[PDB]
């Protein structure tokens, strides 16, 4: 059993797995990396008691099945010490692994592989595949509304909802809702799950928007995604995410269309003089008119007027300018449609070109 | 930790509840020190986390059992005070609750072990109350405390209380005799001293506590005739002052019972010291000194950072003052 | 290797400057005036540079080395002052000091200011090396007994006239604050050019600005002067000093006294003092404290101290100073029925 | 999924709650009349219906059919509140959210309109754990909040809160449930659960509940687990360590008649049998109170103690009332200090020896 | 008051005046810039009490004279955030300032101009024009020697002395003195003033190699510089700079002329091979020989031998490598002449061709 | 920092600090200078339930007004007046009990 490795190909999975790993795992073996070999491939796996990230790479040279554990810090130091572009020779000899660096031999502590918290068997409840572009678009549309730290634990993640041919992502923090749904091409059972903050953040920072589609399988408790040679699995929460249909306005009569660029520029210009902490603005909407006003604790008034299309009455709506700016930034379209009922009701934002995504903002009451 | 024989029945009972799926999510074990409640909690957690249990005992070879042996199970979030401290903060409870807030990685059950709820801070206990009221599905808690009365009323209300009674006195005596080679009188004295909880008596024998008790008894024997109780401080000033105060209180109680007439005494190993203490002091003086000793022991235990030697010498001076004739002796009163 | 005092340091400077100088002690005014005199004599000799540095691990040493190995562009024969840390030199500071002594140059005039070193800190490589040309000026604050003579000499040097009452008032108002004492003397001299300072003159233009330490309070209680104990307690309270250190310092001596009194029934005092290895100057003071009070006292005192600690760190009140002054009066030859103090 | 009786039988309507008639009537009348306050503080002992009543009020306020005194419990919002999902019902733990940023964001998000319901209910638990600065910052919100937020406050003891908080909140004192109410609720729950039960067992469990119904349900679950799924008198007595025999009376007689050897032997055998010491002290206190009552009025003695009537009567004829009061006082003192004693046995023995010291 | 300008013309001067003004202000009004329109010119002063930067812009619209103070940060943000090319019309109503830009309006709170710290009417003691090149050369020649942090506050800056038709700058840090003179061309009264480090840094920042004649006004305690339509006023640091006349050696008979590039590369090699701090390098100069050795008693002596054009007496001097390296960097040429008297004297460095600038350094005693 | 600016529309820029005793000692010392010599258009209205916690300098820099706990009769009269204005039936004994319950705080 000889392990021959190339430094250039070795680099990348090691960095990806060591990313989540910290300086102090708080356990003797949690920071250790599980290296296993089966058939003609080897998998390098890392866990932090709440996720598992495994990179699988094939080989050409013969070998035998096995599994072992290697410290991450010492392994990284050994890799760094070796000259770039060299070959790494590892041997499983007794209780201590033997690494041959040229004419030098070094002994590294080894621990049993049966003690590594890794899944031996996996069961999937709903499985499918999608291009990375679909997931990237959905997350970019929905994640910015995700809550960071709220007592309502169910509201600090993202709801993945698969219904028939449609896949949807929903997020909210009690003040703003972002929903993004579109077809995937294959029918699926009506299943809804919640992915936490860390899962979505890791998926985003790991996703590269490549042409190779990734497969996602969601079991009873966990969600696993395999893209290319990487597989990342996290554990869900199932906090019974609130139904997104109700929070949406019920038949909003007052609809107004505006230019996305003009509206975003107007809101950005208003935000400078708005309350730097509350960040509240007022919108006087009237016939083909939108007057944006902002005040400061120092009584600094900022007013601007925008020409839009609107056939409703005159009303005044309070908003958080930061949330509106985030929605506009995540929108990235030429036209924006705002639907509302009254000053004391949530206001919905969509695009006329495509309704695949929608957002809802809760107004300000003083 | 060790699994003592007397844990066999109670465990076999508790697991039976979990065998039927009706086990209580919050379990509070009321066990004295040395009763091996930690072993019981560990066995219950092992059974709960076993993937393919057989009968009552766990299989020992499934993934859950392997992780338990390795002590790295993603579930099983234990709560305990820091090694350098003696109390558990609210931050630890917060992070453990956050971890429990989501599904188990293995898809089985999540276990939470509070090593000692007595050390739990008021804020920490109040934070734990919410998760204890309505734990998520397949979430189990295993608290432990010597005196459940010391815990908050709410926290005790949430939990299902299981009292781990000690074995029969003769059984504990013979178990200790088989374990430690010492005179049966000393074993019985230690068992009565430890509230009849074997293991705690075994721990006392294992350490130097027995020699400390012998030195304290000799010092008290010298002091009682001469009345120079101050010298007792030499045998009392130590990091284990509460235990020595408990020993002195038991000696005084034995002397008082001998005065009132009794057939059994906790400190059976020293009949002479008990007889001399009972003869040289009147029952009122014995009662006053015993009450003072217990009060000072309680003050030392409850209060943090109190000057040990100052309190001990104040107690000694007050005891000497009581022995003086014509001095009013205080009586306990709420 | 000459141990001197700031009073006679002017003559030593006049007869000739020395390569190495170091001011050791705790008195601020004496240290300041010695430093000023040395610097003025150096300037008269022709030294224009007065570099000052504070010894600390955060501070660097490259600048110090460069300045000691380099002259001044528009001057020569620099002078360097080192402010030792309050705790004292450590191993790194010892290495730095011996390095400085290694490359020390005659043109550089070395001055050192800081708290007086201990016996363990007294011996060192750099100290022994400098001993060949070291003049150390003791700068300790004079005791209460030495205060009246010191202030009388200070006033006489200022051509003022002080009577016994004025000297006592100045000692009481500025005990341990000789800097404020000298400032008050200067102010009084300015106010009354005649130079005759009677009791009304001093008393109408003075303020209570003395500084003390808990050891001084314990000493006052041992002596038994109620007025001094109350005054020092007031000063410590106004200084913001926490009562925990006062309680601990009192407790140590109280336990020592209790042990001595209880074990002195059939044991010579000399053997006990030798075994306890207490300060030789404190033998008579301990004897006076022991014979001033009997076993009837030293019992309510301990109970009072325990009650004070409990009410301090359990009730977290602000009446701790009242209990402290009550205990102070108790330790003196006072009735102190203890019903008020709940001893 | 199986749930404990406390979670299973949480009230879901204003009629399912037992006791606390006054507060429920006040809440129902306020909801019906539309005179609803913005700050409801609930004060009382544990296990009396703080969270239950707060959740019922939240459901009534947030019901989709308007503000109703008795919520239906079937709406989307009603069901979400019942399941702890309603976003507008923010359940905050005071002990956890003591940091400055927590309260600052708590009072900063009030301006946002409710996501789903008509009121953004804030259910703050054990409000007495909040810091003084937290109360000072929240005074303004508690005084004149916007007309879309209601603060529901729950605390075991209200006196610890700042007087201003008590001033700005409507205080509802949840009375500790009596023995009869607890017994009736337990009987109803067991009947609805198809579990056999004896009247003696229910009475003992209600007595041991100490006025808290959650504790009663926990004790019932413990008896069920230990009692092989049967609420039997013997099983409950064994679980609770209740003497329910003449041992307590014999020990009281020995204590009154000095004879320390008899008291020591009784305590030794009681410890051997493994009984609950607090139960023994409570039994002694009850016996002493009964002796005092019969001394005052002989007719105040029941027939349950008929087998021990004459002997008990003898005490009423032999012990002067002052000695009875002394013994009762000593037993109560022992009761207070029993938890803090080095051992339960040591505490009981000290109490009994102190009582023995007393004599005519 | 009323005026109208274009944000293109105000983006630069606002940045200039608001640049030095940073952090919290000592007085609230010091946090506000004072803008005054009069006689067709708008002057904005970003006073910092110690320093005052005034930027003047031309007004062609029908303005109205008037002065007022307004916070710099928010006004600059308002000017920058408007659309590119938008014209800003400013008016004063009551105690507030109204800003109009097309369809956008803003209101700002303004403090009275009276409370603004008035620039005293002190008359410049010596006023004179000067080209930018001479000033930049003087600053470059006499800026490397000033002490960055010294107990002697007067040595932090550098001393400008005007005498007759000559302006001289002298800088030092206790070991070296660099003095550079330039004939002004106009006779002026004798006067010496110390300019602080920050003042000279701001002045050299203002320099941009333009054709505008830089007018310098030296007052009793203030130095002012006019560049085109920009004014920079600083408060002269007090004290008394030591006279440089005594520092200059009278007759440094010994001379050493050598290629500047050779010495530069030798010093660079010594420094890179002697990166260890402390232990100033010792150079032994002899007939056609210069051996630079590391004083490090521990590190190996990285002796370097060069063939200089010196043919005088031989001696070894323990100089500081960094000091000589910086001094030679300040003198960028092909040849350099150093004149000294004996072993213990101040060696004066100068260019072998030019002698206007002198670099009297002294050796580090060994 | 914003005190110097003129009031928006009101004739004075009134400040009303609630529970001023909660301010730290450093905050009080910083506030001392503005309290002694505030701008002519600025008024401070401090309020606190416990005035003994304030520094002596703060107390001397401002006019103190210690509101007294309202009398039971005054509380009863106010309750009767408001109930009569709201057209609500009431009984004298109920008003007496309510006034007794409210020690001196009319809000209670
Ligand atoms: N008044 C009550 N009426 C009906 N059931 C009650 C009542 N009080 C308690 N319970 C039962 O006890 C369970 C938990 O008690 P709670 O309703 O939370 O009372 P609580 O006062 O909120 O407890 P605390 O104070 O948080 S320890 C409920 O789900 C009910 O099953
Ligand atoms: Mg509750
Ligand atoms: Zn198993
Ligand atoms: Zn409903």
């Amino acid at each position: 059993m000889k392990f021959t490795v190339e430094r250039e190909h070795l680099l990348k999975p090691l960095q990806q797995v060591s990313g989540p790993l910290g300086g102090r795992p708080t356990l003797p073996i949690l920071g250790n990396l599980l290296l296993q070999v089966a058939d003609g491939t080897l998998s390098l796996t890392g866990t932090d008691l709440e996720m598992e990230m495994v990179a699988r790479v094939a080989l050409v040279q013969p070998h035998e099945p096995g599994a072992t554990t290697v410290p991450a810090r010492k392994f990284f130091d050994i890799c760094r010490g070796l000259p770039e572009g060299a070959e790494i020779a590892v041997q499983l000899e007794g209780e201590r692994m033997l690494v041959r660096s040229g004419r030098s031999r070094f002994s590294l502590s080894t621990l049993p592989a049966a003690d590594f918290p890794n899944l031996d068997d996996w069961q999937s409840e709903v499985e499918f595949t999608l291009p990375q572009a679909t997931m990237k678009r959905l997350i970019e549309a929905t994640q910015f509304s995700m809550a960071h730290q709220d007592v309502r634990y169910y509201l600090n993640g993202m709801l993945f909802e698969t219904e028939g041919e449609e896949l949807r992502t929903v997020a909210t923090d009690g003040h703003r809702l972002a929903v993004c749904s579109m077809p995937i091409g294959q029918s699926l059972p009506s299943h809804s799950v919640i992915v936490p903050r860390k899962g979505v953040i890791e998926l985003m920072r790991m996703l590269d928007g490549g042409d190779n589609p990734l497969r996602v399988q969601i079991g009873s408790n966990n969600i696993r995604a395999h893209v290319g040679d990487f597989i990342f699995t996290s554990k869900l929460v199932d906090g019974r995410f609130p139904d997104y249909r109700r929070v949406l306005p019920k038949n909003p009569d007052k609809h107004l269309e505006a230019g996305c660029d003009l509206l975003k520029q107007a809101f950005a210009r208003a935000a400078i003089l708005s309350n730097e902490k509350f960040r509240g603005v007022r919108l006087y909407v009237s016939e083909n008119q939108l007057k944006i006003t902002a005040n400061n604790p120092e009584q600094e008034e900022a007013e601007e007027i925008l020409d839009v299309t609107y056939s409703g009455a005159e009303m005044e709506i309070g908003f958080n300018v930061s949330y509106v700016l985030d929605v506009l930034n995540a929108l990235k379209c030429e036209n924006v449609r705002m639907m509302l009922t009254d000053s004391v009701s949530s206001v919905q934002i969509e695009d006329a070109a495509s309704q695949s995504a929608a957002y809802v903002v809760m107004p300000m009451r003083l | 930790m060790r699994w003592y024989p007397w844990l066999r029945p109670d465990f076999e009972k508790l697991v039976a509840s979990y065998q039927a799926g009706r086990g209580h999510h919050a379990l509070l074990i009321q066990a004295l020190p040395g009763m091996g409640d930690d072993a019981l909690i560990y066995a219950l957690s092992r059974y709960l986390l076993c993937q393919q249990p057989q009968g009552h005992k766990s299989c020992g070879h499934c993934r859950g059992c392997q992780l338990m042996q390795a002590g790295t199970h993603p579930d099983y979030y234990t709560l305990a005070p820091e090694k350098g401290k003696n109390t558990l903060g609210v931050d630890a409870v917060r992070e453990v609750t956050e971890k429990l807030n989501e599904h188990a990685r293995l898809g089985g059950a999540k276990v939470v072990w509070v090593t000692d709820a007595a050390l739990l801070t008021d804020a920490a206990a109040n934070a734990l109350l919410k998760t204890l009221e309505e734990p998520p599905a397949e979430t189990w808690f295993f608290l432990a405390t010597r005196e459940p009365e010391r815990l908050l009323a709410t926290l005790r209300s949430r939990c299902r209380l299981h009292y781990l009674a000690p074995p029969p006195e003769q059984y504990a005596v013979t178990w200790l005799s088989r374990e430690v080679t010492m005179s049966q009188d000393a074993l019985l004295a230690a068992l009565r001293l430890s509230a009849g909880s074997p293991g705690a008596a075994l721990a006392l024998f294992q350490g130097d506590n027995w020699q400390a008790r012998e030195t304290l008894c000799q010092a008290l024997a010298y002091s009682v005739p001469s009345g120079d109780w101050y010298s007792l401080l030499a045998a009392l000033n130590h990091e284990q002052a509460p235990a020595r105060l408990h020993w002195l209180a038991t000696l005084l109680m034995d002397a008082l019972k001998r005065h009132h007439g009794a057939a059994q005494v906790t400190n059976v190993d020293v009949p002479g010291l008990v007889a001399e203490l009972a003869n040289h002091l009147s029952p009122s003086r014995l009662q006053a000194i015993l009450g003072d000793v217990c009060h000072i022991r309680e003050q030392l235990m409850s209060v943090t950072g109190i000057n040990r030697e100052l309190l001990i010498t104040d107690l000694l001076l007050r005891i000497e003052h009581y022995l003086q004739p014509g001095v009013v002796l205080p009586v306990p009163h709420l | 290797m000459i141990r001197l005092y700031p009073e006679q340091l002017r003559a030593q400077l006049n007869e000739g400057l020395r390569a190495a100088y170091l001011l050791l002690g705790n008195d601020p005014l004496l240290l300041q005036e010695s430093q000023d005199a040395v610097r003025q004599v150096a300037a008269a000799q022709g030294f224009e540079e007065h570099h000052t540095f504070s010894i600390d691990p955060n501070t660097d040493w490259n600048a110090i080395f460069s300045l000691c190995q380099a002259m001044s562009l528009f001057a020569s024969r620099q002078t360097l002052l080192l402010l030792l840390p309050e705790n004292g030199p450590n191993a790194a500071i010892n290495e730095q000091l011996l390095t400085l002594t290694g490359l020390l140059h005659d043109d550089l005039l070395l001055i050192v200011r800081g708290n007086k070193l201990s016996k363990a800190q007294e011996n060192a490589a750099w100290f022994t090396a400098l001993a060949n040309r070291s003049v150390q000026v003791t700068c300790q604050t004079p005791e209460q007994a030495q205060l009246p003579r010191w202030v009388a000499a200070r006033a006489k040097q200022l051509n003022l006239e002080l009577d016994d009452a004025a000297n006592q008032v100045l000692c009481y108002c500025y005990e341990g604050n000789l800097l404020a004492l000298a400032q008050a003397l200067e102010r009084l001299s300015l106010l009354w050019p005649d130079g005759k300072l009677t009791l009304p003159r001093v008393e109408q233009a003075v303020n209570d600005a003395a500084h003390f330490t808990p050891f001084h309070w314990v000493d006052a209680l041992l002596m038994g002067k109620s007025k001094r104990a109350l005054h020092i307690l007031q000063q410590l309270r106004l200084e913001g000093s926490e009562p925990v250190i006062l309680l601990r310092t009192l407790q140590r001596e109280l336990l020592l006294l209790v042990n001595l009194k209880r074990q002195s029934a059939h044991t010579p005092l000399r053997a006990l003092f030798d075994k306890h290895r207490v300060w030789q100057n404190r033998r008579g003071m301990m004897g006076e404290a022991l014979n001033r009070l009997s076993q009837t006292q030293l019992r309510q005192a301990v109970q009072l101290l325990t009650r004070t600690e409990l009410t301090l760190k359990q009730d977290y009140g602000q009446s701790v100073w009242a209990e402290l002054e009550g205990l102070s009066l108790l330790l003196c030859h006072k009735p102190l029925a203890d019903v008020f103090i709940d001893g | 999924s199986y749930q404990v009786l406390a979670r299973k039988w949480r009230p879901q309507t204003f009629a399912d709650v037992v006791g606390q008639e006054h507060v429920l009537t006040a809440l129902a009348n306020g909801l019906s009349l539309g005179r609803i306050h913005h700050a409801y503080l609930f004060s009382g002992t544990r296990g009396v219906g703080k969270t239950s009543i707060a959740r019922l009020l939240a459901k009534g306020l947030n019901c989709e059919t308007g503000i109703t005194a008795t919520p239906c419990g079937v709406c989307d919002n009603c069901r979400e509140i019942e399941q702890g999902r309603f976003v507008d019902l923010i359940e905050i733990d005071a002990a956890s959210r003591t940091k400055v940023e927590d309260t600052r964001d708590l009072l900063d998000n009030v301006q946002y309109a409710p996501a789903r319901g008509r009121f953004k209910v804030y259910l703050i638990d054990e409000v007495h754990m909040l810091s003084r600065h937290s109360f000072n910052a929240l005074l303004k919100t508690l005084e004149e909040p916007p007309e879309h937020v209601k603060f529901l406050l729950a605390t075991t003891d209200p006196q610890k809160l700042p007087v201003t908080i008590l001033s700005r909140c409507l205080q509802f004192h949840l009375k500790a449930l009596d023995v009869e109410q607890i017994r009736h609720q337990l009987e109803h729950i067991l009947n609805e659960e198809h579990i056999a039960h004896e009247p003696r067992a229910l009475q003992l469990l209600a007595r041991a509940a100490e006025g808290s119904l959650r504790d009663a349900l926990s004790l019932t679950d413990q008896a069920i687990a230990s009692g092989d799924g049967q609420v039997s008198t013997q099983a409950v007595s064994a679980m609770l360590g209740t003497l329910d025999d003449d041992q307590a009376l014999s020990l009281v007689e020995a204590m009154v008649e000095a004879n320390g050897e008899r008291v020591m032997a009784l305590i030794n055998e009681a410890a051997a049998r493994g009984i609950e010491w607090e139960a023994l002290l409570v039994e002694m206190l009850g016996l002493l109170h009964r002796i005092a009552m019969v001394q005052l009025s002989p007719a105040a003695l029941g027939n349950d103690m008929a087998a021990i009537e004459l002997r008990m009567r003898e005490l009423a004829r032999t012990i002067p009332p002052t000695d009875i009061q002394l013994y009762y006082q000593t037993l109560l003192i022992g009761r207070k200090e029993l938890p803090y004693a080095p051992d339960r046995r040591m505490g009981v023995e000290m109490t009994l020896l102190r009582a023995l010291a007393f004599h005519p």
